[PDB]
RNA sequence: GGCCGGGAACUCAAAGGAGACUGCCAGUGAUAAACUGGAGGAAGGUGGGGAUGACGUCAAGUCAUCAUGGCCCUUACGACCAGGGCUACACACGUGCUACAAUGGCGCAUACAAAGAGAAGCGACCUCGCGAGAGCAAGCGGACCUCAUAAAGUGCGUCGUAGUCCGGAUUGGAGUCUGCAACUCGACUCCAUGAAGUCGGAAUCGCUAGUAAUCGUGGAUCAGAAUGCCACGGUGAAUACGU
């Protein structure tokens, strides 16, 4: 139950543990287990070493982890290097896509920091 | 010569005719059990039946139409309570003891201006 | 209130035992108007009670009922800077609507997978003197015989 | 309102349906799928030269007595005071309070 | 954002006075209040001073900043801190 | 033929009708009832204050009122009398073959 | 809410209350003789009780 | 006790911001649990007006003065409190 | 397939009527007024809900709906335009929504409403698309057509008490639609991401019956932009000894 170098749960529906994967969700999990005709309802301490290789390719053909976590990065160093409005939120911490801050907001700026 | 009443209670409406036989019952071309999931429902449709022990005796024929269940069912009995009291003009005060010839008459309450139902009003925290 | 509530209601009876008393227990679980999904619940408890104890359903939800019946509870009086606590007599009705209160909110209050199996549990533990249900009421009963010296007030 | 307020809405109105056409199909092949490239290109560099004011969607509708901009109703054409005050005297044909 | 079947939005007058920056070569920047006008390919390379409300500033456009909205660079609010 | 009434009043319609159904009756002719229709119920709450207190409202409401009359057996001369008539105001009718 | 309570038993324990409270009989707000028994009865009642009370 | 200004036709500066709060300051003997607390300022043609209300443990106190400077207005005020707070003290501590 | 000829019963539609008055019967009561109980009745004592607000109070609210005494401005406090701002965020308070799970999440299957809107508007069926949607274009000024398949419920399966198959905030990428135009500042869609939150201190609010609780539906405003407001039904409790 090793999967894009990372340990996969073994006693999880192949659905729900394919999800542990970063970079898949659902539905990409859903796909995986039909590109690679694996039931859904089989858990994965109940399959052939074939099985979860043919597995392991599937997975191979999306971008994850690692790769994935690389590209974000990329896409956020972008914005900020840019000093576009969008870059900026990032730089200061501040809700990018138009949320109101004179309240709430406390998802990107964090816990309350009193006054004085 | 078949006995006829109808029947209401909230929104619903049932029309029902009743005839001499061993005990049959359809509601809107179906089976009683098909129609009513829930149990209440059925107690309900059949507890005029129960009480003046014509259970196996006549048999029945309905239709409804408007309301949800509990309002059909409901219904379905006053409609039945009518019918029954009429094939037999005698049966009435034993019905009528039982409180199933009175129409319900509870209706769901308008909303109200200001109000976040009909009663229920917005909190204000003395806090 | 200060007038007399005039035209109380009518409890249906149970669909399957037809009791007026086994109905208001269903009420009583019941939540945000899912009167069915209680309907439920209580039934399948009563099968585990009666599957054990052998002893109908109707006659077996009983004794844990009596188990846990309060017969004397306290109300509170303020009396100087002080609050008297003062023992009375607890009317039948009352006593059954506290003995199903109480079973349902020990019930609860427990770890258990499903609703079914915490109430079950709960009414076989009342029938042999054990959970919280009836943990509750001996307390009650503490307290009432503690200060009994306020019996005969009026005030 | 302001005067000016009341007349920017004439100045809007006109407009709006004198190159109402224009815009209409100037606008029918924008969405066009399937056409010339050439052609959609042009027209959205076209349809922005005609005038702001000559769009529906510029336009507010202000009591036509008072000239409010806020709390208008379409059936009357008034302001919710204006037909309050009508209603009461019996200006218009049918409405009267209603219970239930 | 704008549906991609309409294409890309640009005001015509901004449109036009960036044929003059590519074929006339100038060196000068440009005022523009075309905040709505996304950055074209031509338009690398050519600083073009964006209004924010009360300032034109400029934006020395490039290969990165393409699709974006000129107003996208000229931040309109002050804040320092509390 | 098909007349729809239409009226804002219940007496005011509750005329037209029957004055309908007398000329029909009259210039020979079977008139196939005059049946009413539901009526609309468009209504309206408005703030009554000028400024502030949104908790104080009135309700309007206009009620709509149909009525529907057939023609079986149109007779020749019927078609233009029952074309040609003065209606009282404040009533639409809509004769449509 | 719906109807008002027992007349008589009001007035019985009105009486025990100005009674317990020791107030004098002569306040007694009835002339209506039937009212007026029920609450000098709570009035003597109570009367005997205040002894056992401190 | 947590506090709140107001200013209806006066622009509350930071001596009549910290007047007040020195000054509300006492009312807190008079009666340990008070809560938040909600003070306003006006001034209508020559009136100069202080009301405040005050959130309390089972209660709501109010009381407003008029005075011929804000100052005096607020001096007038929290001797209007400090008898209603004693009041509602004594009639809790009561036996 | 009310589908067809028929039928005018029934449901329903809406004009007109009938009905409840302490009228009838006991007991109490000053030979009163009334009270408590009983009968019949769909309904019983103001049957339920709405509309309706006395003389006055608070120099309460509105000169920014309108009107208007006075005062002030008149190559500017008037008028036009583009861009921005009202959407800013160390923070404090109020009103809500969604949660924290198993009376529950997810998948398949399958019942039963009410009320309301539509004219250049409501827009089916068909084709395309995972989807938001797109193209084509019937019917309907509407008890006829369209919005528009109610949901909770119910059966069968699964998850097995985990920060989880709970929650869905945040953010990247990729789109659609309205609109001259969605950078500041729209709604929605798909893929990925998967935060705080394990039922909330002191305090504090709503509600007495088809009520609270809970579940869906519509409308006004409106090019587009509801968790708000105004309406509509479904399921449907708890408890009132008492002062
Ligand atoms: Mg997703
Ligand atoms: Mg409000
Ligand atoms: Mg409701
Ligand atoms: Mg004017
Ligand atoms: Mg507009
Ligand atoms: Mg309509
Ligand atoms: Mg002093
Ligand atoms: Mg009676
Ligand atoms: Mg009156
Ligand atoms: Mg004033
Ligand atoms: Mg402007
Ligand atoms: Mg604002
Ligand atoms: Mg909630
Ligand atoms: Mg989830
Ligand atoms: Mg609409
Ligand atoms: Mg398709
Ligand atoms: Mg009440
Ligand atoms: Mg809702």
């Amino acid at each position: 139950a090793r999967i894009a170098g990372i340990n996969i749960p073994d006693h999880k529906h192949a659905v729900i543990a394919l999800t542990s994967i970063y970079g898949v969700g659902k539905t990409r999990s859903k796909a995986i287990l039909a590109a690679a005709g694996i039931a859904e309802d089989v858990k994965i301490s109940e399959l052939s070493e074939g099985q979860i290789d043919t597995l392991r390719d599937e997975v191979a053909k999306f971008v994850v982890e690692g790769d994935l976590r690389r590209e974000i990065s990329m896409s956020i160093k972008r914005l900020m290097d840019l000093g576009c409005y969008r870059g900026l939120r990032h730089r200061r911490g501040l809700p990018v896509r138009g949320q109101r801050t004179k309240t709430n907001a406390r998802t990107r700026k964090g816990p309350r920091k009193p006054i004085k | 010569n078949q006995y006829y009443g109808t029947g209401r209670r909230k929104s619903s409406a049932a029309r029902v005719f009743i005839k001499p036989g061993n005990g049959k019952i359809v509601i809107n071309q179906r089976s009683l059990e098909q129609y009513f999931g829930r149990e209440t429902a059925r107690m309900v449709v059949r507890q005029p039946l129960e009480l003046v022990d014509m259970v196996e005796k006549l048999d029945l024929y309905i239709t409804v139409k408007g309301g949800g269940i509990s309002g059909q069912a409901g219904a379905i009995r006053h409609g039945i309570t009518r019918a029954l009291m009429e094939y037999d003009e005698s049966l009435r005060s034993e019905l009528r003891k039982a409180g199933f010839v009175t129409r319900d008459a509870r209706q769901v309450e308008r909303k109200k201006v200001g109000l976040r139902k009909a009663r229920r009003r917005p909190q204000f925290s003395k806090r | 209130p200060r007038r007399r509530v005039i035209g109380q209601r009518k409890i249906l009876p149970d669909p399957k035992f037809g009791s007026e008393l086994l109905a208001k227990f269903v009420n009583i679980l019941m939540v945000d108007g899912k009167k069915s999904t209680a309907e439920s619940i209580v039934y399948s408890a009563l099968e585990t009670l009666a599957q054990r104890s052998g002893k109908s359903e109707l006659e077996a939800f009983e004794v844990a009922l009596e188990n846990v019946r309060p017969t004397v509870e306290v109300k509170s009086r303020r009396v100087g800077g002080s609050t008297y606590q003062v023992p009375v007599e607890v009317r039948p009705v009352r006593r059954n609507a506290l003995a199903m209160r109480w079973i349902v909110e020990a019930a609860r209050k427990r770890g258990d997978k499903s609703m079914a199996l915490r109430l079950a549990n709960e009414l076989s533990d009342a029938a042999e003197n054990k959970g919280t249900a009836v943990k509750k009421r001996e307390d009650v009963h503490r307290m009432a015989e503690a200060n009994k010296a306020f019996a005969h007030y009026r005030w | 309102a302001k005067q000016s307020m009341k007349a920017r809405e004439v100045k809007r109105v006109a407009l709006a349906d004198k190159y109402f056409a224009k815009r209409a199909e100037l606008k029918a092949i924008i969405s066009d799928v399937n056409a010339s490239d050439e052609d959609r290109w042009n027209a959205v560099l076209k349809l922005q030269t005609l005038p702001r004011d000559s769009s529906p969607s510029r336009q507010r509708n202000r009591c036509r007595q008072t000239g409010r901009p806020h709390g208008f109703l379409r059936k009357f054409g008034l302001s919710r005071i204006k037909v309050r005050e009508a209603a009461m005297r019996g200006e218009i044909p049918g409405l009267k309070k209603a219970s239930w | 954002p704008r549906s991609l079947k309409k294409g890309p939005f640009i005001d015509l007058h901004l449109l036009k006075k960036v044929e003059k920056a590519v074929e006339s070569g100038d060196k000068k920047p440009l005022r523009t209040w075309s905040r709505r006008s996304t950055i074209f390919p031509n338009m690398i390379g050519l600083t073009i001073a964006v209004h924010n409300g009360r300032q034109h500033v400029p934006v020395f456009v490039t290969d990165e900043m393409v699709g974006h909205k000129l107003g996208e660079f000229a931040p309109t609010r002050t804040y320092r801190g509390h | 033929i098909r007349i729809r009434l239409k009226a804002f009043d219940h007496r005011l319609i509750d005329q037209a009708t029957a004055e309908i159904v007398e000329t029909a009756k009259r210039t020979g002719a079977q008139v196939r009832g005059p049946i009413p229709l539901p009526t609309r119920k468009e209504r309206f709450t408005v703030l009554i204050s000028p400024h502030v207190n949104k908790d104080a409202r009135d309700q309007y409401e206009i009620r709509t009122h149909l009525r529907l009359v057939d023609i079986v057996e149109p007779t020749e001369k019927t078609v233009d009398a029952l074309m040609r008539l003065d209606l009282a105001a404040g009533v639409d009718v809509q004769i449509s073959l | 809410k719906r109807q008002k309570r027992d007349r008589l038993e009001r007035a019985h324990q009105r009486g025990y209350q100005a009674g317990i409270a020791g107030r004098s009989k002569e306040m007694c707000p009835y002339q209506t003789l039937n009212q007026r028994s029920q609450w000098l009865g709570g009035w003597r009642e109570a009367m005997a009780d205040r002894v056992v009370m401190a | 006790m947590q506090l709140n200004i107001t200013g209806n036709n006066v622009e509350i500066t930071e001596a009549l911001r910290e007047f007040v709060t020195a000054k509300f300051a006492k009312l807190e003997q008079y009666f340990d649990r008070i809560n938040q607390v909600y003070v306003v300022l006006k001034v209508e043609k020559v009136t100069h007006t202080s009301d405040a209300t005050l959130h309390v443990n089972g209660g709501e106190i109010h009381a407003s003065a008029e005075g011929q400077d804000m100052y005096a207005a607020i001096d007038g005020l929290i001797d209007k409190l400090a008898r209603q707070l004693t009041k509602h003290k004594d009639k809790l501590k009561q036996h």
